[PDB]
């Protein structure tokens, strides 16, 4: 959710330290995305 | 001439307005008025909520063309345009999503707004009576009730198909008090804005400015408005019988009409036909019938986007042009 | 991905009808245009997108992040 | 009062009424196609056309030519003020019949 | 793949001429033919026999006012944020290597590996762009890797 | 050496001999500045020349 | 050529000089140069420009002309069976120049 | 060949700017009526 990133398969939210671990907690799976901010953004529809 | 247009199998005839005392020995049809007025007429087809249709007579193509044009472009209509968002995770490309809401019509009037100024920057741009700002959020929830496998994923998942209905609006100071009996509504509430599944959420507040059609269709008051030229048919000789019965069979059901085996084929009514000019292929029906239309007499109709009553739309587009002239009259002329 | 809100020519609201259309196709076995005939599209330009526009977005949802 | 609206083309006319070429700013076939009609029926006029120089740009050029006497810009005045009256009729009968409905 | 389009054959708008088509605004405005281009950029963070990795840190944020417009745009991690208008001249990913990393190490050290030559890759381009996905992951060889997309 | 016979050995005399280079593909053919590249599309309303 | 400036983005020229480039429009390219020193300008513009170069050297014919539409576009106006109106001719002669 | 190019091409610009604006206003196009011969030439062609 609000926190930093997500698994690939687990879709399990997780946060991480630096030079820490590539694995998530629950997944024996590696790759992970980065969650979208709470920061406001803008488009214009036209 | 004589408001007749040639309809011939490969071609047309007598198109340009050609009435004014430029082009004739005797110089007539020179302007004035009140020959215009008392000759000029108009009629209505029917009046509906989101649609209008009617008929016009005894004017050239031009000014009518104007009404169509300014009607599809230079008339006002207001819509949500600028888009602000409360995150999103969903599948749909968030831009394209914005484009959606950008386009969806609204039922709201002008005249309760003003125009944005390119000047007066920052927050001063979008202000109060000049802006209508919309917010929406849904975080899809799995419906814990699981009747079947693969229902519509509604029984699976609450509020999966998001609608203009799902939009609401936040009124503000002086913004509330005015629309109390004019509840802000998104025209047709039923449109698919997005599809989704729980573990997904979308939230936004976009902004709503007044706009003009020529810049973007999303500012059209109208789905489409056009004038079909009123059809006419001249017929010759009795030519009655099954052959004549074949004749009307050459046209859509409105066509002509048949009183009897005798009394040949009489026009039932015009304006039902598509002006689809088939008869000239069968080559027998030719010499008794010519096809054409009257440049004075305009079938003219319009779709309301749901914006407002099109009768008043059309009425507006007229005045908008009247203005456009007037502003030009007493505007001075530099050399 | 989605029913486009309006057709590329008419610009009548299309979106409303896609749902109800598919409803009229699944239940009530009936002919395509004849459906749209009483569904309120009398002009082909609009009509194509109802006859057209394969609906992908669900075929995408298979790959949704949470699965 | 805005002084960028119609900038008369000097090179167009010779002298004294006669002919003139005009550029109307931010305007198009909606007007021009209309206006040319209302103009052309004014007897003294000869030649009133219009066109866009380029669609990619927005300027509208209306050309006017006449016999002697009455001036071009005077003619444009008259015909335009007449197009006013046309609108006056359109509302006059339209809203009337529809008020009756 | 394509658009099912309403087409007329005519000479209209004499721009037509040879093979040149011509379109309708407030159609393309209504949407039509609209495109998206997913591109990608990849960065291999490679460690060094100097026993010194490469650092992704960043986001200096002067004045307390804002992360500098030359940079900005990333996030607390110091890396490109999901779904942000991102513009030429700026950085969606910050890669930095040490300057002593290039040379022959010895097992004699005290404090500072802290020298970092940074080569944050600018996104060049003729127009705005967005970042909807970024990936922190590793290959077989156990070294950090970031492959992102615009 | 490595003994793989890569190919890549000549190219001093061959430098100014064929294809793109010093012969007549670079010097007689010099690559140019102050330029641009695009595609085409009409404007009849644009005057000739 | 002389240089004019417009919006959007692409090279746009007038059609009668297509055939010299043997330009098909279609999807093809061009390249764009400007001189630097003054004398180069006066050189190419008043010599190697169009209006002086209008004829091909080989057979000594004008290579530039109406092509496709403009050709046939004339024919329709050119056509005998046609006729026009003082208003029609008016707006035409406008549209021509 | 008579008056020199400056007014010569000045014609051709007028050529284009005319045609490009008119033709579309008037209009023209192909038709299947054109490519498909109506009766006739199929039969005579058959002997041909
Ligand atoms: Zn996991
Ligand atoms: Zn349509």
């Amino acid at each position: 959710a609000t926190l930093k990133y997500i698994c690939a398969e687990c879709s399990s939210k997780l946060s991480l330290s630096r030079t820490d671990a590539v694995r998530c907690k629950d997944c024996g799976h590696r790759i992970l995305l980065k969650a979208r901010t709470k920061r406001l953004v803008q488009f214009e529809a036209r | 001439m004589s408001n007749i247009v040639g309809i011939e199998y490969n071609r047309v005839t007598n198109t340009t307005s050609t009435d004014f005392p430029g082009f004739s020995k005797d110089a007539e049809n020179e302007w004035n008025v009140e020959k215009f007025k008392k000759d000029f007429e108009v009629n209505i087809s029917s009046l509906d909520a989101r649609e209008a249709n009617f008929d016009l007579i005894n004017i050239d193509t031009s000014i009518a063309n104007a009404f169509r044009r300014i009607m599809i472009s230079e008339v006002p209509s207001v819509a949500a345009e600028y888009v602000y968002f409360f995150n999103n995770t969903s599948v749909i490309q968030d831009e394209v999503l914005a484009h959606r809401i950008g386009l969806v019509p609204l039922k709201v009037d002008p005249d309760m707004l003003t125009w944005v100024d390119s000047n007066l920057p920052d927050d001063e741009k979008f202000t109060d009576e000049n802006t209508i700002v919309l917010s929406l959020n849904v975080k899809c929830t799995r419906n814990p009730d699981a009747p079947k496998g693969s229902t519509d994923p509604k029984e699976l998942y609450n509020n999966a198909h998001v609608y203009a209905r799902d939009l609401k609006f936040e009124p503000q100071g002086r913004q509330s008090t005015t629309f109390a009996d004019c509840p802000v509504v998104p025209a047709d509430p039923d449109i698919l804005l997005a599809k989704l599944r729980p573990g997904q959420e979308i939230s936004l507040k976009a902004h709503c400015i007044l706009g003009i059609g020529g810049d973007h269709a999303k500012f059209s008051p109208v789905s489409t408005a056009s004038y079909r030229l009123l059809p006419q048919i001249n017929i010759l000789q009795p030519i009655k019988g099954e052959s004549a019965r074949r004749f009307q069979k050459c046209f859509p059901p409105g066509v002509i009409g048949i009183d009897e085996g005798s009394d040949e084929a009489y026009v039932k009514d015009a304006r039902k036909d598509t002006v689809s000019r088939e008869v000239l292929r069968y080559e027998e029906f030719a010499d008794k019938v010519k096809l054409g239309r009257v440049r004075n007499h305009f079938i003219f109709n319009v779709e309301s986007a749901g914006a407002m009553t099109p009768e008043e739309i059309f009425f507006k587009s007229v005045r908008i042009l009247k203005n456009k002239a007037e502003y030009l009259k007493n505007c001075p002329i530099t050399q | 991905m989605i029913v486009p809100v309006r057709c590329f020519s008419c610009g009548k609201v299309v979106g409303d009808k896609w749902e109800s259309y598919l409803n009229l196709l699944q239940e009530d076995e009936l002919d395509e245009g004849t459906a749209l005939s009483r569904l309120g599209l009398k002009r082909y330009c609009c009509r194509r997108m109802i006859l057209t526009h394969v609906d992908l977005i669900e075929k995408f949802l298979r790959y949704n992040p949470l699965e | 009062p805005d002084r960028e609206k119609i900038k008369l083309l000097t090179q167009a006319t010779s002298e004294d009424g006669t002919s003139a070429s005009f550029q109307i700013v931010e305007e198009d076939h909606t007007l021009g196609n209309a206006l040319r009609y209302v103009i052309m029926k004014n007897p003294d006029v000869e030649f009133c056309g219009y066109s866009i120089p380029h669609p990619s740009e927005n300027l509208l050029n209306i050309r006017i030519q006449t016999y002697g006497e009455t001036t071009a810009v005077d003619a444009l005045q008259k015909g335009l003020k007449d197009l006013m009256d046309l609108c006056d009729v359109v509302e006059s009968k339209f809203t009337e019949k529809i008020k009756s409905m | 793949a394509g658009q099912n389009a309403t087409v007329a054959v005519m000479s209209y708008s004499g721009y037509d001429i040879e093979d040149a088509l011509v379109l309708n605004k407030s159609s393309i405005d209504r949407g039509f033919g609209r495109c998206e281009t997913r591109r990608k950029t990849t960065t291999v963070l490679k460690r060094y026999a100097n026993h010194t990795q490469d650092i992704i840190g960043g986001m200096r944020v002067d004045e307390n006012g804002d992360p500098i417009w030359q940079h900005q745009s990333l996030g607390p991690d110091g890396l490109g944020e999901v779904g942000m208008k991102v513009q030429s001249g700026q950085i969606y990913i910050n890669k930095s290597v040490p300057t002593n990393s290039a040379d022959a190490p010895n097992p004699n050290n005290v404090n500072v590996q802290t020298q970092y030559r940074e080569a944050p890759v600018i996104y060049r381009g003729p127009e705005p762009s967005h970042i909807d996905q970024v990936m922190m992951s590793v290959s077989d060889n156990d070294q950090a890797l970031i492959k992102v997309l615009l | 050496n490595g003994g793989g016979k890569v190919k890549p050995i000549r190219g001093f005399c061959q430098r100014l001999k064929g294809k793109q280079g010093r012969f007549r593909g670079n010097l007689s053919g010099k690559r140019v500045d102050f330029s641009g590249r695009t595609v085409i599309s009409p404007d009849p309303n644009l005057s000739i020349d | 050529h002389y240089a004019k400036i417009r919006p959007w983005r692409t090279f746009r020229l007038n059609e009668c000089v297509c055939t010299p480039y043997n330009a098909d429009f279609d999807g093809d390219e061009m390249n764009l140069h400007v001189p630097q020193t003054e004398e180069a300008r006066a050189e190419a513009i008043n010599l190697m420009g169009v209006k002086n170069n209008l004829l091909t050297p080989k057979s000594g014919e004008p290579i530039i002309a109406a092509t496709q539409d403009f050709i046939t576009g004339s024919y329709l106006i050119s056509h005998k069976d046609s006729f026009y109106d003082r208003a029609t001719l008016t707006q035409l002669l406008s549209m021509m120049s | 060949r008579d008056y020199g190019p400056q007014e010569a091409a000045n014609a051709m610009n007028r050529m284009a700017k005319l045609c490009a604006r008119f033709l579309g206003n008037r209009g023209f196009s192909i038709g299947i009526n054109d490519v498909t011969p109506a009766d006739d030439l199929k039969q005579k062609k058959e002997e041909l």
